[PDB]
């Protein structure tokens, strides 16, 4: 759990990454450019989205020096065709030699529409049926803090309670027991730090659960409407009913 | 399952399975005859030694290569060629096996034809396809941006690619080769007494060739320095004990690739073409074709080449513009470890020629698809 | 039964050898590039090819010095005959010489395919007809299996049941009564040796029932398409019907 800048990287590149990693991902990315260039990472993503994968036709790594960039190439066009045709992505101007290459942009093209996917997937998972949307949700979560009569309600997703994380820990420990440490809730959480520390508690503790949560400390101490909802969704997610 | 691969040229003939990395069939492509009355009883009955075999008795024979210049000219003994690495050498049946095959490029049609005739007849063969003896080397190389200098024993040919798409305009085919080089040899040989004219002489004049040669870095300095001194020679023992001096030869035959003129071959030559087949593409590429330029073939392996290129087309191309050669140990084999490489990758069950194809269209297959 | 590693052999050499051993051949061979100068062995394996020998022509042993070679080339030119013409083989390269001579190369050419066509004249002699394939064999085999109760059935000849070669003895006994000692059925026959044991223990006991199998432990312990489906085909062999 080495979080910080590399030599280098944008903001969104470590959320994408982050998001990898959070997800139970087999070969430990140290940074996306590099590692995806194979593509098999790509390849355990589509199944998550649910999107069939031909093994089969998938190679293996590469250890030859001699097979190398073709193998990869392959797996890449394959990639590629699984985004295309059956889980219908758009990549209009993609195609396998940008994901060996490493092309900064298109890899991301790929990747934010997986993200996406993986997310919607889920959204259609919380409420059955089709989509959800704010009302239900802040519905549901200010009944949760209701019954623990723990703290305050949601009245937005832009709630500056949210900076502190503390309605979040006062859900986490809301919908299941005191498994968690309270010497850290501390109000007055006015430090930067000790917002973040409260935050990456959050997130790890989520986690912990199995609340699949993906977020950083860094939007939640600020607040940020898509991404927030997406910590409370995935946190309905595990266990609702 | 496993497909084979060979690429046939015209001195050595390689082959071995698909996935390899190094072929375990090596014999050059000769086909001996007799060319004497015969004595003992029981001996004989061997109207044609092939290969090894054939170089080990070539002292009582005449020996052929059917092929010449990346063309094949006599198709009864390529077809013994053929059935001697199947059978004999590989240890393998064809009717099971699909194949692979390469051919230097700027040949003629015929050949192909007759090439998918024999096999889906004669051999049965299950599947085939054609290659150009180039673009392997890239595979081999690991690449896909660069210039394929092959010169091999019979053809030398240049191919520039850029990002998998060829440049057929660009192509250049000459006809030079160790061939011509193994008769300018042997022919200044006289000049220092030792006369060699035969076959098999010729084939211990190709002995001391892959021994004793190399390039000059600068010719003239060389040859100056050769005549004023006895440093440079070098001797070399034939098989029956005798002993030969060679001095400036070492270096003055091979020079014939950058002046063919010495053989009376107006051409361009080699750093010349190589610059000529650039200049024809278009401008943005020449850049990583210069900075990718690739060898292959037994010709390249002389000591002295790659650093005589780089002092050579630098000289023609523009200043501060980088001049890059790639040269590995692995030539004479970048070729056929690219087939090799090409065979076991899964995209091919498409590209194949099949025996149902051939039934239908027949030998104009392999110009429809290729 | 001296199996054992010669003074520079190949992994082919031994097969060619125990094959021909195997194969009720009368002087024993002790290794290849010397014993089959005289060709005599050879005139002995292309009657089990059925293909017919003039025995007259054939010189008995050289056991002159002075006719010697003579005699040696006489029968080996007539045995490359009976490889050309009749039986048809290609042997495009090939004369007595080059038996006599001890080619390490030609030699071999020779042996190997006689070896497929003896195989072949088997695989039509288990299906009346011209061929059979593993469709039929695989049937036949796990019915056989089925009835017997002792165990599991072949999905592939590459089953790594047969790295243990259970299966193999399962078989043998499913075919004939328990004319064979279990103490050397190991489960867990995670050593080599063991798996080896098991296997020199099939061949063996295949060959005492008189099913003609040639094979080596390597070659069960190690599952190699062509070979273990031979050793299941001349099971077929002796009694189907
Ligand atoms: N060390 C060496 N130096 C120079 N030439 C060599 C050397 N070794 C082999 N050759 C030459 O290289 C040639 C082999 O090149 P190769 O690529 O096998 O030709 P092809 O592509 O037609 O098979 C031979 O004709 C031989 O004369
Ligand atoms: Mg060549």
């Amino acid at each position: 759990i080495d979080w910080g800048a590399l030599e280098g990287e944008t903001r969104e590149e470590r959320t994408f990454r982050n998001w990898m990693n959070s997800l139970g991902v087999n070969p430990r990315v140290n940074h996306l450019y590099s590692d995806l260039s194979d593509a098999l990472v790509i390849f355990q993503l589509y199944e998550k989205i649910k999107v069939p994968v031909d093994w089969n036709r998938v190679n293996k790594p590469p250890y030859p020096k001699l097979g190398g960039n073709m193998k990869k190439l392959e797996n890449c066009n394959y990639a590629v065709e699984l985004g295309k045709n059956q889980a219908k992505f758009s990549l209009v101007g993609i195609g396998g030699q940008d994901l060996n290459e490493g092309n900064r942009t298109l890899t991301l093209a790929l990747i934010w529409q997986l993200m996406r996917r993986y997310t919607l997937n889920i959204l259609e998972e919380i409420g059955g049926g089709q989509k959800v949307n704010d009302d239900i949700i802040v519905n549901w979560v200010n009944e949760t803090l209701r019954e623990a009569e723990k703290s305050s309600s949601i009245s937005s997703f832009k709630d500056p309670k949210i900076s502190t994380s503390l309605p979040v820990l006062d859900l986490i420990d809301a919908i299941q027991p005191g498994s968690i440490n309270y010497d850290l809730l501390k109000t007055e959480n006015l430090n930067d730090d000790e917002k973040l520390n409260n935050a990456k508690y959050a997130i790890s503790m989520a986690r912990k659960i199995g609340a699949r949560v993906y977020a950083l400390p860094e939007d939640l101490v600020e607040v940020n409407p898509k991404m927030v909802m997406t910590v409370f969704a995935c946190l309905m997610g595990k266990g609702m009913k | 399952t496993t497909a084979l691969v060979c690429d046939n040229g015209s001195g050595l003939v390689k082959a071995g399975f698909a996935g390899d990395d190094a072929p375990r069939a090596v014999f050059p492509s000769i086909v001996g005859r007799p060319r004497h009355q015969g004595v003992m009883v029981g001996m004989g009955q061997k109207d044609s030694y092939v290969g090894d075999e054939a170089q080990s008795k070539r002292g009582i024979l005449t020996l052929k290569y059917p092929i010449e210049h990346g063309i094949i000219t006599n198709w009864d003994d390529m077809e013994k060629i053929w059935h001697h690495t199947f059978y004999n050498e590989l240890r393998v049946a064809p009717e099971e096996h699909p194949t692979l095959l390469t051919e230097a490029p700027l040949n003629p049609k015929a050949n192909r034809e007759k090439m998918t005739q024999i096999m889906f007849e004669t051999f049965n063969v299950p599947a085939m396809y054609v290659a150009i003896q180039a673009v392997l080397s890239l595979y081999a190389s690991g690449r896909t941006t660069g210039i394929v200098l092959d010169s091999g024993d019979g053809v030398t040919h240049n191919v520039p690619i850029y990002e998998g798409y060829a440049l057929p305009h660009a192509i250049m085919r000459l006809d030079l080769a160790g061939r011509d080089l193994t008769d300018y040899l042997m022919k200044i040989l006289t000049e220092r007494g030792y006369s060699f004219v035969t076959t098999a002489e010729r084939e211990i004049v190709r002995d001391i060739k892959e021994k004793l040669c190399y390039v000059a870095l600068d010719f003239e300095n060389e040859m100056a320095t050769a005549a004023s001194s006895s440093s440079l020679e070098k001797s070399y023992e034939l098989p029956d004990g005798q002993v030969i001096t060679i001095g400036n030869e070492r270096f003055r035959c091979p020079e014939t690739l950058f002046q063919p003129s010495f053989i009376g071959m107006e051409s361009a030559g080699i750093h010349e073409t190589t610059y000529n087949s650039i200049m024809k593409c278009d401008i943005d590429i020449r850049k990583d074709l210069y900075a990718n330029n690739v060898m292959s073939g037994g010709t390249t392996m002389y000591p002295g080449i790659a650093d005589r290129m780089q002092k050579e087309i630098t000289a023609l191309a523009p200043s501060t513009m980088k001049i890059k050669i790639i040269a590995p140990p692995e030539r004479k084999y970048s070729v056929w470890i690219g087939g090799s490489i090409l065979a076991s990758l899964s995209t091919f069950q498409q590209m194949w020629i099949t025996k149902q194809e051939y039934d239908e269209a027949g030998p104009s297959i392999v110009h429809r698809k290729c």
